[PDB]
RNA sequence: GAUCGUAUUGGGCCUCUAACCUCGGACCGUAUAUCCGGUUCAGGGACAGUGCCUGGUGGGUAGUUUAACUGGGGCGGUUGCCUCCUAAAAUGUAACGGAGGCGCCCAAAGGUUCCCUCAACCUGGACGGCAAUCAGGUGUUGAGUGUAAGUGCACAAGGGAGCUUGACUGCGAGACGGACAUGUCGAGCAGGGACGAAAGUCGGGACUAGUGAUCCGGCACCUCUGAGUGGAAGGGGUGU
RNA sequence: ACUACGAGUAAAGAUGCUCGUUACGCGCGGCAGGACGAAAAGACCCCGGGACCUUCACUACAACUUGGUAUUGGUGCUCG
RNA sequence: AACACAGGUCCGUGCGAAGUCGCAAGACGAUGUAUACGGACUGACGCCUGCCCGGUGCUGGAAGGUUAAGAGGACCCGUU
RNA sequence: AAGUCCAAGAGUGCGGCAGUGAGACGGCGGGGGAUAAGCUCCGUGCGUCGAGAGGGAAACAGCCCAGAUCGCCGGCUAAG
RNA sequence: GCUGUGGGUAGGGGUGAAAGGCCAAUCAAACUCCGUGAUAGCUGGUUCUCCCCGAAAUGCAUUUAGGUGCAGCGUCGCAUG
RNA sequence: CAGCGAAAGCGAGUCUGAAUAGGGCGUAUCCACACAAGAGUGUGUGGUGUAGUGGUGUGUUCUGGACCCGAAGCGGAGUG
RNA sequence: UCUGCUGUGAAUCUGCCGGGACCACCCGGUAAGCCUGAAUACUUCCCAGUGACCGAUAGCGGAUUAGUACCGUGAGGGAA
RNA sequence: AAUAUAUAGGCGUCUGGGGGGAACGCGGGGAAGUGAAACAUCUCAGUACCCGUAGGAAGAGAAAACAAAAUGUGAUUCCG
């Protein structure tokens, strides 16, 4: 699988906002990324679920 | 008694769509192309996949600039 | 001819039907104005007499046309525009 | 014998206030990750059934 | 946490007879009866057989499926997508015609700001040599661009560094292409951000492959519905 | 139908078409070169559909079989 | 030159047998009883019939692994 | 910008009813083949046959002239 | 061994010293009636007249290639000229 | 004879959306006048005003053997 | 909700059953006993009539010896 | 009777049944060709056929029913 499908949720309201792909062998850790979260209405940090 | 060939892709219908002198609206696709065989001129933009599209109404005009082939839109006047 | 037919290769239309839907038969203030030049009380009985709505249905009144007569309307439901237009001409929008 | 309406056609197609026949667009149920949002946004909503399919769609809907 | 009596409850074992069984004997219905039923003796015995539920073996039987293309069929080979030639200087164009590639990869190889110019050759240099690292000169594109081929790119889309997540949400005038279903580009508006002094650029990657309609179902969220009513189950919407 | 031959032409092997050559009308007995002679909507080959046969093709079923429960009960040891 | 055949070997069957025809009762086998009956292969007679139990069957054994229904109802949820 | 314009019986949009989806040869540009085939696969505001009679090529769908509303015991021509 | 008379076995069944043999001149599953006017992307046939117009044998898809759907090309009506 | 929306619902509007900010669908159609724009025209005031339905002829079509003829074969019950 | 087979197996009205899983409340009814006309379906047969139904290859297979002659072992087929 | 109670069984007498019928009813068993452009779920179709039984008709029928807050209907059957 090597490059699986991950889903990123807003850290505040825990809404699954985005789905993307990452190399698990290169990035064994969860992906920290700042993304726009609609209901929060502002850019909040996101973490892989 | 068999060939290793025989497979091909579809034609992508590239080429010039509006030739010199034609009147276009804003946003019309003027030429579909792979590279920058034609470069954008005045009031002409460049798409992600390298198609040139009009940015403003007028009449298409081809030209050159420092050895580069360009496409421009000429502001046709009021009636 | 064998390929996936048009009715099978498209998504089904979204949603459900809600069999508990309350459906109304609607009449506009313009039609009331045309049909009642002299004004007067206007209920469901005379609204079906002048042939404006169906016989034994639920009537809601909508504010499309112009109302220029004094009229006393009674109906199951009224829209905001219809109620304002009836009231402005000195009429009552009595709701059943 | 009465004429029976096609069930799939009834579930897939609807009509507007003037008689336009209306359908939905495909390629949207799943595998949505690699589809960009621009392509996703042109694939929703409704579109008018193309003039080629008008006759057959009307036949299936009426009887 | 280990032991005994009061209780129920199941498992295992050996028995017992009264259910049930016996094509074991004898008497009767019966004059004729190797049927049948009854009486009784002799044995098995809560097993077997049978009903319902359940797992296995099951060509013994049954209904069927077992692709198309094709210089006849079979065997061989192929089937979707991308690039070039054939293709006759717009577009399109066939053959079991000529050559290749794909079913990925990158958390930076994306966004932005700023700076830079390769390959090759000549000369001189400790190991060091044709070719490692250093210096000077000639060098306009012959290097390189994640990956095929073509069109591009030196104004750089090629090389380097700082910051960063737009690899956004709601949309979208106008177009290309098209049997249809698919597919493609897009200025610009709002929100909320990155970079930048600013102008401005940013809805992934120089571009074109890297994929799968519908049905059916899973998960998360929503100010939708809820079969007398309040809930709920189920169903809807949005994302996947 | 008062149904010649040759060299050609034609759906590529002509009594019937072209140019020529030959031949009085009608029968009888014979021979089998042609009328792609007669008979049988090719059995070969292919395409579509059957049927029957096979098997570690698929899905089922009879049959055989496993356990639970009912018909089904009692006294004793023994384990939980 | 095929089938059968007398002769051979193996397998099954302890007796309303095994096998078979029948949903069953019943029947044949047989008014027989392993020197009998059924199935399979070989085919008078003579000399003989070699090696392999991995595959797939058949027979025997459960110490493990997996495994249905039925027993069991911890925990959770809806209602109030 | 004109031309044709009491016609091409032209284009475009919608609707009722279709048939077709086995093409052939000839001229030019090509592929496959041996730069063979009355071969095969393509391009062509190219043609004809198909669906087309009449004249010529002796006969001779696809070549050349020429598109048959009917009659005439009139004339002029095309290819030949 | 042949044979006469009488009787028995029935269709996915019988019978077969085994040939796919025989079971009323037919047997790789008899015959009759019924389901039934089976189905057939295939072959054949489809009957009076004249007037006007007049094709296609191409593209895409196809368990598809001798079938079919949509488009292309015909006709009739309406609109636009 | 009112439409829009998955729906609650609202209604000449409605859905999406944070949006008087764009878009989708709808308000028969035309005419005149203003306001804006020449991103293709839009928005407002007036008028004129909206056509369906029921019989029946015709062409297609649906369900029925469905324009007519034609298999090999498949089931049920019986006769040999 | 109704209902077949196999198990398990309740209460007599503050009971029990239905209001599309289920729970609470309200509503409706009172299962495990039995009878019942008319409105509805059909014509072997009898009587009286009708037809923009056939007129002897039609109409029933049968206007005449008709289920006759004939065919088949039989079921059955079946005329002029 | 075996066998004691007795029962099975035996003997005598009265009352019924049995078979046929074109359609229609009720209750049971229950196909396949066919369609799905293949086929098994599905369809054909509870059809064809078969079995038991009636009657002049049969079946069903007098709420453990509908309904939805209406101070609403009130057995069954059949028709739109
Ligand atoms: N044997 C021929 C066909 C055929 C059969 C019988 C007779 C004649 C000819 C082929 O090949
Ligand atoms: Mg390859
Ligand atoms: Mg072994
Ligand atoms: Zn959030």
């Amino acid at each position: 699988d090597v490059r699986p499908k991950i889903t990123l949720a807003c850290e505040v309201c825990k809404h699954r906002n985005y789905i993307t792909k990452k190399n698990r062998r290169n990035d064994p850790d969860r992906l920290e990324i700042k993304k726009f979260c609609p209901n929060c209405g502002t850019h909040q940090p996101h973490k892989e679920s | 008694s068999s060939s290793r060939n025989g497979r091909d892709s579809a034609a992508q219908r590239l080429g010039v769509k509006r030739f010199g002198g034609q009147v276009v609206k804003a946003g019309e696709i003027l030429v579909r192309q792979r590279g920058t065989h034609f470069h954008p001129g005045v009031n002409v933009g460049r798409g992600g996949d390298d198609t040139l599209f009009a940015l403003a109404p007028g009449a298409v005009e081809f030209g050159a600039k420092r050895g580069r082939k360009t496409v421009n839109i000429v502001p046709v006047a009021r009636p | 001819g064998g390929q996936m037919p048009i009715h099978m290769r498209l998504p089904k239309l979204k949603g459900f039907k809600n069999r508990f839907r309350t459906e109304y038969q609607v009449v506009n203030v313009g039609d009331i104005n045309k049909a009642f030049p002299q004004g007067g009380t206007v209920g469901v009985d005379e609204l079906v007499a002048k042939g404006l709505v169906r016989k034994n249905s639920l009537v809601k009144v909508l504010g499309d046309g112009k109302l220029t007569v004094k009229v006393d309307v009674t109906a199951n439901k009224f829209s905001g525009s219809a109620r304002e237009a009836i009231t402005a001409a000195g009429g009552s929008a009595t709701e059943l | 014998p009465k004429a029976k309406t096609h069930s799939g056609a009834s579930k897939r197609f609807r009509r507007t206030g003037t008689g336009k026949i209306v359908r939905q667009k495909a390629n949207r149920r799943h595998l949505l990750e690699h589809k960009p949002t621009k392509r996703t946004r042109r694939l929703d909503g409704r579109t008018t059934v193309s003039a080629a399919d008008n006759s057959r769609i009307n036949k299936l809907l009426n009887g």
